This record gives C-alpha cells, structure tokens and sequence, in this order.
C-alpha cells in the first residue's frame, strides 16, 4: 500500500554515494520530537548537507544601507510563549531542535551532485 | 618567464578576499533591497550565511585559476550545475550575476593598482594582460549561470 | 530446499495423487509471470551494495548509540560483521524471490538467528529496523520502470514485501 | 453555485422531470468525498492568517520590480490591499470545499477579474506566483490528510488555471 | 570460468551423473539470451573509443583534483593520463567479454580477483572507476533488452568496487 | 589480545609446558622497554586535543575537496566534520593503548580487523588517514627512545592502510 | 491486551467451550461503539505534538519546584525525558481507543510504575497533573463529538485513578 | 514511398488479390535486412554534422572556380544554402535506410530536381562531388559494420546515378 511520493524518494538511495550524492541519505525517516535531544541525539538530514557547515569570514556590514531598508521580525512577543517555566522552547536555547518536523529535507530537488 | 607578475596578482586577490566578497554581496543587496525583506531569500540567517559562502567559493576558483594560468580549473562541477542548482533552489540567478560582475570590477582594480581606497607597493611595469586574463575567468563563471 | 513448483508436488505426493487440471492451470500463471519475476531479482541484485550500505547509513543516523563506545557496532570487527549480516538477509530474500517459496530463506538463514542474537546480546529491535529499511528501498526499486516494459507488477511486489516481513519477525 | 446538488437539480428542471435515480446516485457521491473536503476546509479556516501572510511575501520576493514607483506596490496602502486579496481568494477556496464544487470561486473571484486586473494594471503573474507558492508547499501527511491534500490542491490550480 | 554452461557441467560432474533436462534447460536459457547479448557486444566494441575518451573526461570533471595533484597515482601528467585511459579500456573490454560468454566469468578471473590489493598498494581510489562506469551506463545508446544485458554487467562491476 | 606477556603464555600453553627462561626473558624485555612506552603514553594523552584538531586540518589542506563535495562520505557538513575528528581520535586512542600494553594487540583487535571492508563500503579513502597519521608523527614533539616507541605504532597503522 | 475480543475468548477458553451466542453479542458492541472511539483516536494521532507539549508545561506551571537542585526537572535531559514520558502516555491512550480496552495502558504504562517512580524519585502527582490538564482542556463540540469525548476522557481518568 | 511493403501491396491490388505467400515472403526480407540498415541509420543520426562538413568542402576543394563572381558559391549567403543542400541529401539517405526503399529520396529530393538546377544554374557535378566523397571516405570495419557499409553505399550512388 505504498505511495508515489514515498517510492520516488527511496529510489534515490539505491545508487552509490559516489553517484547519488545527497540522495544516499534518503532512507532516513521522521522520528518523534524527544528523539533529537540529549540521551538519544538523533541526527537530522540537514546535518548531512553542506548547508549545516556554512561559516564564511565575510559579513554584511548593515550600515551601508539607507535607513528603512533593514527589516527585523520576532517569532512572538510574549515571554512564556518564547520560553516556558520548563526549558522546552522552540526559539531560545538548545531545545529548538526538539520539534516534530525537520528531521528530513528535500535533496531530491536539485541533482545527484 | 615572469612568474613574479603572476604571483603578485594572485596575492593581491587572496589578501583582499574577504573584503571583496562582502563588498560584492552587499552591493548586490544595495541595488535591490528586497532580498532582505521578509520573504526575500537572503533574509534569514542561514540563507545569508550561504550566499556569503558561494562568493567565497567563486572567488577561490578564479584565484586558483589565475595561479595556474588556465581555465581547466574553472569547469569543475562548479561550471556545470550552478545554473541548475540555483533554479531548483529558487535563487535570483540574474542578481547572482551582479555579485560576480562586482567582484570582477574589484579584481581588475587590485591588479592594475587603481583601487580607489587601497594602494599597494609593487615594482614598475605592466599588468594589463593579467587583468584581461582574470576578466575572462569572471566571465566564464557568470556565463555558466544566467 | 524446494521452490514453488516443487512445493505443490510434495503436497501431492503425500496424498498419492496426480496433479489436477486446475492445478496445472495455476502453474501456467506462475510461468506466465516469469519475466516479471526475473526483473525484480535483477533490480535487487544489481543494486545490492548500495541498498545495504545506504540503509546502514540511515540506521546510524536515527540510532546513533549503536556506534558509540559500548554500542553493539562499535569496533571494526563489530561493524564489518553488521554489514555482513545485512547482506546475508538480502541474499536469501533474493533467493526466495526467484524460487517463489520461503523455504531456503528460513532453513538456511532464519532458523537459529534469534538464538544467535540472544547469546551475543545483539539488539533484535535494531536488526528489524535495518531489515525494514532494505524492504522499502527494494519495493520502491521494484515498481520503477527503468528499461522494463510497462505493466502491472503489484502482485509480485506484495510477495517480495512478504519475504522482508518474514525475515523481520524471525528476529524481533 | 456550481455544486453537486445544483447540477442535477437544474438539469432535471431543464427537462421538466422529477428527481430520478441518477440524481440520487450522484448526491450519494457527496457522502463519500465529503469527509475529506470538510477536513481541508477546516485546516484552512484555522490557519489562514499564517498561509496568507507568507504567501504574499513570495509575491514580492519574486517580482521585486513591483516596489518601484508607479507600480502596484509603491506605497504601503497598495501593499496592504495586496495581502487582503490573497486573503480574499483563500476565503473563496475555503468556501469551495464546503459547497463541493467551484461555485463561489467562479461567481465571486473569477467572473469579472480579467477586466478589473487589466484596468487597474495589476499583473496576474504576481497573483499566480503566490497561489502557486501555497500549492507547491503543502506537506501531505503533516498539513492535512492524503485525500484532503488532493482536493485542496485541486481547487488551488483551478484558480491558477483561471487567472493565467 | 563461470559461464552458464560450465556451471551446469559442474553441478552434474559433482555427483557423477550424465546431463539431464535439468542441465539442458540451463544451456537452453543461454542460447535464448545470447541474441540480445551479442548485439550489445557489437555495439560496445564499435563505440569503444567514443566511450573511453568520454568516460576519462567525466572522471576529470567529477574529481578535478586528479588532474592537479602531483604524485604517481594521479592523472596530472602525460604518463598518468595515458594510464587512466588504459584503465577505462580494460573495464570496457571485460564487459564485452562477459556479454559473449553469458556470465560474470571473465572479469572474475581477469579484473576482480586481486583488485583491492592493487587499489590499496598503488593508491587508486575505487570511486574513480564508478564514475567512469556510470558514464558508460548512461551514454552507450542501447535500448530494449540490449541495454538490460549491458547494464547488468556494468552494474556488476560497480558492486565489486563498492 | 597480543601482548609480550600473553604471547609468552600462549607459547607455553601450545606446547603444554611450564614457563622456562625462553619465556621469562621475553617478559623481562617488556619490563626493560616499559619505561619509554609509559611516558610516551602519558605525553600523547596530554596532547590529545591539540593533535586531533591539528591533524584534521592537515587532511583538509591536502585534500580540500573533502570539505566541498556533498554526500555522506565527506567532511562537508556538521556531522561529517564531527565524524572525521572522531576517527583521528580513535587512531590516537589505540596508539596509547598499544604503548601501555606493549604490542600491536589493542589496535589489531579494535581497529584493523575488518577495516578494509569498512573503507570500501562507506567510501572512505585510506590516503586521508595516512596524512593525518603523518601529522601526529611530526607534531608530538617527543625525542629519543620515547619518540621511537610512539613512532613504531603510528607507522604500523600506516602499513595497514597503505 | 485486555479487550472485548480477548476477554470473551479467554472466558470461553477457561471454560473449554466454543464461541457462544453471548460471545458474538459482545463483538457487536465493539461495532456500534467503534465509530466514536476511532474518531478520538484519529483526532489525537494528528495533533499529538501540540497536545503533548501543551500538557508537558502544565506540569511545570503547577509545580515550579521541579527546577530546584536535585529535583526531576533540573537540566535539559531530564525535561527531554519528561516530555517523552508524557508522550509515551498519550501514545498508550491512542492505543487504547484503537484496541477498545485498557490493554496497552495496563501492560505497558501502569504495571511496575509505582516501583519505578519511587526508586528514581519522580513525583507521581506530576505524572498526573499533565493528564488531568488534558481531561479538562477538551471542549466537547470543538475538538471531537459528544461520544468521542466520553471515550477520550474515560481512558484519561483510568490513568489518573491508576496513578492514585 | 517506394518500399517492399508498398510494392507488394500495389501489385497485389492491380490484380485484386488477397496477400499471398509471395507477398509475405518479401516482407520476411524486410526482417533479415533491417538489422544492417538501422545501425547505418543511427550511425548517421549522431555524426551528421561532421559528414556534411567533411563533404561540403570536398566539392569546393575540387571546383575552386565556384567562388568567382557571377558563379554559384560566390558569397557566404549562397555557400550557406549550399551546405544546407548536402544536409538535405544526407537527411533523406537517413530516411531511406529507415523505410528500406528509395521512396523518400525519389518523392522529395529527386522528383523535379533536374527542372530547377538547370533553371538556377547549379552545376550538378558539384552536387555529385560531395556525395561521392562521402562514399569512399568510409572505413567499413571502423565507421560501421560490413553489411551496413553495403546499405549506406547503395543509396549513396543511387543518388549519384540519379544526378549523373
Ligand atoms: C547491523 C546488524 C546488527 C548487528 C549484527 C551483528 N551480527 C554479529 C555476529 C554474527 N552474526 C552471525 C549470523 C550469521 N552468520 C552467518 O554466517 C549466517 C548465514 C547463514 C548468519 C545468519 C554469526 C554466526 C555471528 C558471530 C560471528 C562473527 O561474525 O563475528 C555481530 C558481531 C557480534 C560480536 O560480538 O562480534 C554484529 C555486531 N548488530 C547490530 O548492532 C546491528 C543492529
Ligand atoms: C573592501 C571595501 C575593499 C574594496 C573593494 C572595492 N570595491 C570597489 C568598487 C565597488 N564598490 C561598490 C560599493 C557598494 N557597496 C555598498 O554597500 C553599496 C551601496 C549600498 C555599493 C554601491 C560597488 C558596487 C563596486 C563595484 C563597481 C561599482 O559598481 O561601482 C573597488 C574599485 C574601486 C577603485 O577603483 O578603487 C574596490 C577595490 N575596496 C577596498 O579598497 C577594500 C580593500
Ligand atoms: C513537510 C513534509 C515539508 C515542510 C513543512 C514545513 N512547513 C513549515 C512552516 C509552514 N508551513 C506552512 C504551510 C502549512 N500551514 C497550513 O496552514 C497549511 C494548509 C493550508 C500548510 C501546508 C506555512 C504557511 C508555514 C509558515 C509558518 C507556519 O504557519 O507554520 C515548517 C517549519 C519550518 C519551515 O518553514 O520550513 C516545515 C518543516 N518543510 C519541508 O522541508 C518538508 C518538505
Ligand atoms: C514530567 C511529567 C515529570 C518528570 C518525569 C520523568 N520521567 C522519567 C523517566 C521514566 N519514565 C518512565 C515511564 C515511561 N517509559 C516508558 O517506556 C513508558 C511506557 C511505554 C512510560 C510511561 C520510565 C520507565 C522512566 C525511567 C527510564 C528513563 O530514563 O527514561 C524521567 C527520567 C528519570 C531520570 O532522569 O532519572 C523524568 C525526569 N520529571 C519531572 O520533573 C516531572 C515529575
Ligand atoms: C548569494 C550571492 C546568492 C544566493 C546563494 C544561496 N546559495 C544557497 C545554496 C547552495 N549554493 C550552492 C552553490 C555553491 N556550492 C558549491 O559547491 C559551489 C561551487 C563549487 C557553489 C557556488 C549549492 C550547491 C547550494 C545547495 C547546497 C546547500 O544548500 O547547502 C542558498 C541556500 C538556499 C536554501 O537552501 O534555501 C542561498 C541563499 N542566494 C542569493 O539570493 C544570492 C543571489
Ligand atoms: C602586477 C599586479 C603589478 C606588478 C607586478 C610586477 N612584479 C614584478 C617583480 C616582482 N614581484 C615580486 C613579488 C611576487 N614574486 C614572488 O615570488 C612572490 C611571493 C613569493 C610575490 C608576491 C618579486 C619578488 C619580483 C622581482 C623583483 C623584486 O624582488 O621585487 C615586476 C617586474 C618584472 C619582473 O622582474 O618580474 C612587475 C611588473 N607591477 C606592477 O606595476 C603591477 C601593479
Ligand atoms: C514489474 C516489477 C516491472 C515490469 C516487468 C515486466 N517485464 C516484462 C517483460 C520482460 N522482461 C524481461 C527481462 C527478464 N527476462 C529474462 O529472461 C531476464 C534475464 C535472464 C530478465 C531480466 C524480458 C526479456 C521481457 C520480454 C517478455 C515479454 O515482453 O513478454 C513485462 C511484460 C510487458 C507486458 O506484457 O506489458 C512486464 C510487465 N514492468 C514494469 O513496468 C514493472 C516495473
Ligand atoms: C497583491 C498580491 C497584488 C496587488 C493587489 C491590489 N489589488 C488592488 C485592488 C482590488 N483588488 C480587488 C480584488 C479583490 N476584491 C474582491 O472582492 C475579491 C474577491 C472576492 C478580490 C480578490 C478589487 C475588486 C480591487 C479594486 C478595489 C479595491 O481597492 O479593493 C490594488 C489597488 C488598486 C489600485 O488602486 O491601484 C492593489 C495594489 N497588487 C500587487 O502588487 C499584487 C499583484
Ligand atoms: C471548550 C471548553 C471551549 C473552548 C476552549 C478552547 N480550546 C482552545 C484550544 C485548544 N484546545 C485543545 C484541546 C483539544 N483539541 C484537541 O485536538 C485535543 C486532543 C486531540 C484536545 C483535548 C488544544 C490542543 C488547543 C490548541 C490548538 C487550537 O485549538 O488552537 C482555545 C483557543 C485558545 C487556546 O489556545 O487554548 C479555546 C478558546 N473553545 C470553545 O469555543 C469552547 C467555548
Ligand atoms: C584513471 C581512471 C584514473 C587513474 C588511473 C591510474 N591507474 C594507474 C595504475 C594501475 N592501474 C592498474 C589496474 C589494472 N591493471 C590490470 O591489469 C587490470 C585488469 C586488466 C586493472 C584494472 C594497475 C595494476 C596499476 C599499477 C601498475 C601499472 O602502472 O601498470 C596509474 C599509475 C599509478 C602508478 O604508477 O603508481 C594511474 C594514474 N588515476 C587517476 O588519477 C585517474 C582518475
Ligand atoms: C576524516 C579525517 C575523514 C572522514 C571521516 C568519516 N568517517 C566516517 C565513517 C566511519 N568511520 C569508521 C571508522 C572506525 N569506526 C570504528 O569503530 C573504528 C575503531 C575504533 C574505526 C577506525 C566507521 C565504521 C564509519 C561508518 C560509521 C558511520 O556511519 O559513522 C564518515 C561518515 C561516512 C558515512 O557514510 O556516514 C566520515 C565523514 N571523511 C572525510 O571526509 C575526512 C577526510
Ligand atoms: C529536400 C531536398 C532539398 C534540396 C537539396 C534543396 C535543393 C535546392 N537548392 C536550392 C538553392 C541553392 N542551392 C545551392 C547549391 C550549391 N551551390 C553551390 O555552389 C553548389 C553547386 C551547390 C552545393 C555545394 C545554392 C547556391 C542555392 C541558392 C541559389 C539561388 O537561390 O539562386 C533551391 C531553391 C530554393 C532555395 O534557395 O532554398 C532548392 C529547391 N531543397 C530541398 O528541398
Ligand atoms: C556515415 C558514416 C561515417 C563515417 C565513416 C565517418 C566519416 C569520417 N571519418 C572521419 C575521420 C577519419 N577517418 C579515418 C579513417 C580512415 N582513414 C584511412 O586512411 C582509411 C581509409 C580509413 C581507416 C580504414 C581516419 C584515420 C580519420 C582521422 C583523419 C581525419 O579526421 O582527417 C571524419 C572527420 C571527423 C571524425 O574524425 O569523426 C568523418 C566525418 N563519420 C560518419 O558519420
């Protein structure tokens, strides 16, 4: 009782990793939210990609621009919505990887390079 | 031969490398200031960190192709798949040529030593063959994307 | 061992009967599939190294304690023996696919595998996750065309999925 | 409105007939498929302010020329009328999953729109740049069901088809 | 040599009995498949230097350090480039030998046995040849069951390199 | 475990005899050599974080494609950079075990048994690890026979990879 | 599992008899009641990450002493195991609405729990305050129907009376 | 187009006959002979830019007077129409090896060709200097197989003989 979206993902994981590229990690699946934290430490699929190791020496200065052309939005303006009495926060700290999404990603968009 | 002119021109680019990329990708924002509005795609912290990483790889390729003296270092898998990698991700792929055309202007400033706020000490002589040699490499990169 | 043709013969010799006319017409359908069965065994065998390694790669992403010091796949001899077992199970599942009968699969791989992993301390709930990851890498490789003529193979991929589920319940 | 009920009751009236067994057999189909569309009419009516407000950002991040002077995104009242429009369309798409057909999208969102958007110089390619953003971003086990994510994304590219 | 005919003689000589229709049906399957296996051998032989030159150029684009790094193990000289194209011709020639005899017999004896002792000694990466075999798989131009016979022995060579 | 102490016991047990002076002299040679072996183990343990993170950078400078190329086999992501430095620390930890024990017995058991099949499966090149082991041989700063003891297990690991 | 099927089979196995007419009459109750308790099990299985995390910090909103030194909510690991152990309990209630009895709650959540929460010093009135918060959060027409909320709350206070 | 399957049907219709065992026996020759003219049709389908080039200048090497004023190949606009024509003949020879007979070459490239080249002053000796060069620039173990270099050479001088 499989689906077309599931079988188009898993067939990229049958090529070798010298050929398939980022598609070699396409067999991994979404786990519960507590599985990504401190006793268990399960790895997301974004950490196998080169976007997780991006740290350039260059930087945008932000005083080059005209006033009015830099925008900043928060995620909430509420203190117990940003951090509860427990430490389980989506926004502040090391507990923002404890979420029910984002274990898997889309690396079947581009190419096998 | 004259490998001293070859080494002077590469060194003048790998010295001012991080100033070049941060001038290029911020002159690119300055022209369309909607890349860093909400919804734009240099807006978030990781999308900003990857656009900076791309210009450092591109300038590394042009700096290393100038040191060898051939465009055999240019093709890589970098020359092919950049135009398809940006369309698939969804990246303004003409605005990504503004950052390479800006970087092209700075490298022919540092080589011909006409940089309007930096002056370095060289010998006397000419470099306007090496300035064209690196204009072609900055054209091979900006033609592989469109 | 005995395949699916030999399975109904052995069931008929123990009754002392000739095969029926209905039973010959049911073995004509097993020859009528014939080439579609050999396409599944061709696709699974041709990508056998990448199915085992990339589903071991995805097991250690979700259960990363297996390769920590004190885990069951931490050393070179204990990691190489783990990939060797995942290639043993994929071998005898392809043997059971070309035969149409799961008799070589349990008489030469599965019988005594639960007793082996209980004497060694190998986590049997993690072996069945590696079996279930080679399953959907192979039932997604089964129903893609890639140089096969277009047709319906949904009855032979339910048989291949049933051999992966059989190997997974004989160890969990 | 074009629904399942209003087609088979109009057509029998056009012939002067009573309701017959082919009419009741189609309203029976409005009992099997009805559970999925009333599940995407509810996920959209509970999270519309979050889908409207970062689909309108895709309309401006792709067409940055619209923020020039003289365009339809020059001042901030024009940009606010844009986000109201994407909220207007999603309210019509939510109406379609409750009615069952494309009744409210046709009469209230399409029938006249090609005249109005051409007089007031609003591009339709910026309207479909945001409706295609919502469609290519549905996540089928997470956002809704599998069959509720089919019929939600079928009313979307009906609107993408009618505008472009 | 593992051919479908020698593996049928060996299963009858092992128990010391004459050939039966268990073994005659196995040799019959070679003959019915050798129609498609010998057109793929003509086609890969005629397209050899188009495929050896093109596959060497695909390794130099996937792994461009191999043409830049100094050392004997790299194709960064005239001699090292001549030995790289020699190696693609060896791999393509064993594929055409396997299509003739109908099993994975000639590349077992001539290519696979002793391969990883060589790649360890002479510092050759086995992923250099997987990219070369993937170019030939995507650009031989075959189709039908002629492609399925050629790809089945190309994919066998990838499984021994990984 | 292959130690100088347990190779002497296993020699006498395979012959069914008591420990004669052939085996007491082999144990005595370990005690004469254990002075330099146990100060080398202390000095490599105290330099662990300096030698691991310095030898990961020596691989990224000689093979700079290993930080650019996508795929799970390369140090291009957060988890691949973490797994590369974890493997230098596995090699440094087994050298300190071999210096304490007195023979190539811990890294024969824990490291080299099955290492060729792992590198070929997970596409890891053994020339990466040779370069990191040449950095540790040229940066521990030991001298005399204390350096002779540490170097003799570092290029035992090099001969199993090359 | 304690269920409707496994009760009437075990009762007719200890007596050594065939399934009687009263043993088939009990499985008919499993049919007429399955409509309500599978609606609650599907409503829970779609929105479980938001129900667990809303109840996980209802523990710490009542008992702020658990962040004191030596307590059970000191560091990041202990609150990861706390939100896990609540999510374990909400999975077992999803399993009990599917099976139809208190089977999975008894064998997997309740048996042995008094000896573990006392040895490891986890206050059992805080494994209750998260369960009691979910039982009063439920609005009977809003999230589910009337009889789906009767079944959902009846398995929710079976767990409360088993920890108390 | 004249081929085997057209001529045995046009003949068996001139008499008003069903297809007989001499009409079928002809089309069995279409089966044994197609395996040599199809690997001489795809062999030209890939490499056809290099053969119009290598043969298009073989005439201009021979007839170097063609670039004088008043002549045919005097300027580059006329030279481009000339290289286009050798492309046209090579395309039809690719068509002929697919059908099996000279129907394409006759009905498209031959029929009426003498009426125009006399009118537009084109020397047909230049047209056959190209096609004859392609014929003997041909290494029959290297370029294709042996019996494919029979089929490729057969249509090549049928075009020569129909222009001579
Ligand atoms: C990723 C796999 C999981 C795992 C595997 C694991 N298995 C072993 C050891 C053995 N497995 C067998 C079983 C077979 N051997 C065979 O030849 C056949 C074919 C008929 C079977 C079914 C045997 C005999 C052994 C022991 C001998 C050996 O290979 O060394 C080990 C090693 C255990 C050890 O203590 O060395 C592992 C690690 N373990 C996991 O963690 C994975 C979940
Ligand atoms: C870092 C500052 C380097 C350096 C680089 C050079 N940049 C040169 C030209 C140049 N400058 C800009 C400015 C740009 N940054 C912004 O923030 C904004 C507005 C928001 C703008 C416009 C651009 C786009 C360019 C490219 C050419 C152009 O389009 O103007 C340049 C050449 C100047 C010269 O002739 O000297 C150099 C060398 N300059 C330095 O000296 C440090 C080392
Ligand atoms: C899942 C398989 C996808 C994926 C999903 C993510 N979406 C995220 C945030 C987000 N999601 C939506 C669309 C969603 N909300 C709805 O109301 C409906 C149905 C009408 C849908 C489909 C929106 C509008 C947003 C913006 C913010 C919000 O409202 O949540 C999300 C969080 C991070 C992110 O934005 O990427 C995820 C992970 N993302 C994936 O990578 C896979 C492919
Ligand atoms: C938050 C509501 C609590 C709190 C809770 C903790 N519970 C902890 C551990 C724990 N919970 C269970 C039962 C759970 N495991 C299961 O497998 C199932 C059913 C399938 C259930 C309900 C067990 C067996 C354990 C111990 C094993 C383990 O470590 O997971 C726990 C960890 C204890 C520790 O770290 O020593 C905590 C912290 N903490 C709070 O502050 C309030 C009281
Ligand atoms: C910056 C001036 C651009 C821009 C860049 C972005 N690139 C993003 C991801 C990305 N970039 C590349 C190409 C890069 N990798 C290479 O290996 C080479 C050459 C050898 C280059 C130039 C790749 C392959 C990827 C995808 C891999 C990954 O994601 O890690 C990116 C992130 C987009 C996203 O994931 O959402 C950005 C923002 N974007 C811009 O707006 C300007 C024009
Ligand atoms: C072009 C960008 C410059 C310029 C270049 C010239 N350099 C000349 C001589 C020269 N340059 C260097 C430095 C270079 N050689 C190296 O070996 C290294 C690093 C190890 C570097 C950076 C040296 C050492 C020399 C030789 C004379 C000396 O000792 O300085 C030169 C004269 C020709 C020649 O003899 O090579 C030229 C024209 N000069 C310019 O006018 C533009 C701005
Ligand atoms: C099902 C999972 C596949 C699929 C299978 C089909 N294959 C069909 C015909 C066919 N297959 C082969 C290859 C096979 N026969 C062999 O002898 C060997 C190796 C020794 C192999 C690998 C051949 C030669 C043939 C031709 C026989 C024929 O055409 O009947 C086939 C029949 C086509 C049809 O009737 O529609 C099917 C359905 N096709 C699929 O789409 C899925 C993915
Ligand atoms: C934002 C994504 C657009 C954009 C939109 C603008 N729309 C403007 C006016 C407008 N829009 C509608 C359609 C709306 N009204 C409805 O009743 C329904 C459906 C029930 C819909 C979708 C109408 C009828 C009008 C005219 C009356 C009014 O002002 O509301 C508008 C202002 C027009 C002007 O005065 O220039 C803008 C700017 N603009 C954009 O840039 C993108 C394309
Ligand atoms: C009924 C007493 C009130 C009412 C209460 C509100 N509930 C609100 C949000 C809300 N409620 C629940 C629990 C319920 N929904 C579920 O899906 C499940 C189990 C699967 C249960 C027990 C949840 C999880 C949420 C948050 C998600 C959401 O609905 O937005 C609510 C909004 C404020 C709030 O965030 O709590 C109210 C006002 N609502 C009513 O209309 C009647 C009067
Ligand atoms: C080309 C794809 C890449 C490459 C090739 C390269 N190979 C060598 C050296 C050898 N290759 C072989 C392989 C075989 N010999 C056989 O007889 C067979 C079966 C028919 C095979 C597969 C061997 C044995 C050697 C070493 C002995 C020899 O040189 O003959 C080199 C030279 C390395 C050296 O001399 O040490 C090179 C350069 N290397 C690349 O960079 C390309 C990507
Ligand atoms: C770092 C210098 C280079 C690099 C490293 C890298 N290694 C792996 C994966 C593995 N390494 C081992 C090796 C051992 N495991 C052991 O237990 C022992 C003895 C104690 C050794 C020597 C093993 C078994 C693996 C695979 C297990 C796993 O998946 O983690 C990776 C990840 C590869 C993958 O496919 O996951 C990486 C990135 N790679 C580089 O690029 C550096 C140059
Ligand atoms: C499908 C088959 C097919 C063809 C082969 C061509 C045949 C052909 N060629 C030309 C037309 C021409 N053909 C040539 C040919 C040549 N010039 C030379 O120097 C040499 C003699 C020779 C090739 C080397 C030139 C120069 C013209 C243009 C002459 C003119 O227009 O006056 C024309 C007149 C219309 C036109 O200009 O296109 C036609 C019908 N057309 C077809 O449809
Ligand atoms: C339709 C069929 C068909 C062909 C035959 C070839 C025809 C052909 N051969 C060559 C090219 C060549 N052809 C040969 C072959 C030979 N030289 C000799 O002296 C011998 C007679 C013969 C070997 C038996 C050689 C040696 C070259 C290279 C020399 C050159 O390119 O000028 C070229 C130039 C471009 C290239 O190298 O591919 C072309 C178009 N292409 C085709 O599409």
């Amino acid at each position: 009782v499989s689906t077309t979206k599931a079988d188009l993902r898993y067939v990229g994981a049958t090529k070798p990793a010298a050929v398939g590229g980022r598609r070699a990690m396409n067999l991994m699946k979404q786990q519960p939210f507590w599985m990504y934290g401190p006793p268990y430490n399960a790895v997301t699929q974004d950490e196998y990609e080169p976007i997780s190791a991006a740290a350039p020496k260059a930087f945008v200065d932000y005083q080059i621009f005209a006033p009015g052309t830099v925008k900043v939005s928060p995620d909430s303006v509420n203190a117990n919505e940003l951090n509860p009495v427990s430490g389980m926060s989506k926004y502040i700290g090391k507990t923002q990887k404890l979420v029910g999404d984002q274990g898997i990603s889309d690396r079947s968009d581009k190419l096998p390079m | 031969a004259d490998g001293n002119k070859r080494l002077d021109a590469v060194n003048s680019i790998v010295s001012n490398a991080s100033c070049m990329v941060s001038d290029a990708v911020s002159g690119m924002i300055c022209e369309n200031p909607g890349l860093i509005s909400p919804g734009g795609n240099c807006y978030t912290n990781r999308r900003m960190a990857a656009c900076l990483r791309d210009g450092e790889i591109i300038l590394r390729y042009v700096s290393y192709a100038l040191l060898a003296g051939d465009a055999s270092v240019l093709e890589d898998r970098c020359l092919n798949g950049l135009k398809e990698t940006y369309i698939a991700l969804g990246v303004p792929t003409n605005s990504s040529i503004r950052a390479v055309s800006i970087m092209k202007a700075q490298a022919v400033a540092f080589i011909t030593n006409t940089a309007t706020e930096r002056k370095m000490s060289f010998a006397a002589g000419d470099c306007t063959s090496l300035a064209s040699e690196v204009a072609s490499y900055f054209d091979r990169v900006g033609a592989a994307i469109s | 061992m005995l395949d699916a043709f030999a399975k109904v013969v052995a069931q008929a010799d123990a009754r002392g009967e000739f095969l029926s006319n209905t039973q010959i017409d049911a073995l004509s359908k097993m020859v009528k599939e014939g080439n579609q069965r050999l396409d599944i065994v061709n696709k699974v065998t041709s990508n056998a190294s990448a199915i085992v390694t990339n589903s071991a790669r995805a097991l250690f992403a979700e259960q990363p304690q297996l390769i920590q010091p004190g885990g069951n796949a931490y050393t070179s001899r204990r990691m190489a023996a783990c990939l060797r077992d995942m290639e043993i199970v994929l071998r005898y599942v392809s043997y059971a696919m070309i035969a149409g009968d799961s008799s070589v699969l349990d008489d030469r791989c599965l019988n005594g595998l639960r007793e082996t992993y209980q004497a060694l301390g190998t986590p049997g709930s993690s072996v069945a996750v590696a079996i279930q990851k080679m399953k959907d890498a192979s039932v997604a490789l089964a129903n893609d065309t890639t140089g096969t003529p277009i047709g319906d193979c949904s009855s032979l991929v339910a048989e291949l999925a049933g051999y992966f589920d059989r190997a997974a319940v004989s160890v969990v | 409105m074009k629904s399942v009920i209003t087609t088979v009751v109009s057509a029998a009236d056009a012939a002067g007939r009573f309701p017959s067994n082919s009419d009741l057999e189609s309203i029976q189909g409005n009992i099997q498929r009805s559970a999925a569309r009333l599940e995407a009419a509810e996920k959209l009516a509970g999270n519309h302010e979050a889908v409207v407000k970062e689909a309108g950002d895709a309309c401006f991040a792709k067409y940055a020329y619209l923020k020039n002077p003289g365009e339809a995104g020059e001042n901030q009242e024009k940009i606010n009328k844009c986000y109201r429009d994407v909220d207007h369309y999603m309210r019509l798409v939510n109406y379609c999953l409750v009615v069952g057909g494309t009744g409210p999208l046709d009469e209230w969102g399409i029938a006249g729109a090609r005249e109005v958007y051409r007089t007031l110089n609003l591009p339709t390619s910026a309207y479909v740049a945001s409706i295609a953003y919502t469609r290519d971003r549905l996540c089928v086990p997470r956002d809704m069901s599998a069959q509720a994510g089919v019929e939600f994304s079928a009313y979307l590219d009906y609107l993408i088809n009618a505008l472009s | 040599m593992k051919t479908p005919i020698t593996e049928a003689i060996a299963t009858a000589d092992n128990q010391g009995r004459f050939l039966s229709n268990t073994e005659l049906q196995a040799v019959n399957g070679r003959y019915q498949r050798a129609t498609a296996s010998l057109t793929a051998a003509k086609a890969l032989t005629g397209s050899a230097q188009r495929l050896i030159t093109g596959a060497a150029q695909a390794v130099y684009n996937k792994f461009p350090y191999t043409t830049q790094m100094p050392g004997p193990a790299y194709a960064s000289s005239a001699i090292g480039k001549a030995k790289c194209a020699r190696d693609i011709g060896y791999y393509l020639r064993m594929v055409t030998y396997c299509l003739v005899v109908g099993g994975t017999g000639p590349m077992d004896e001539y290519l696979v046995a002793g391969l990883e002792e060589i790649n360890r000694s002479f510092d050759l990466s086995p992923s250099w040849y997987i990219e070369a075999l993937q170019y030939i798989k995507n650009s031989h131009g075959l189709s039908g069951q002629v492609a399925n016979e050629a790809n089945a022995y190309i994919d066998y060579a990838i499984n021994t390199l990984s």
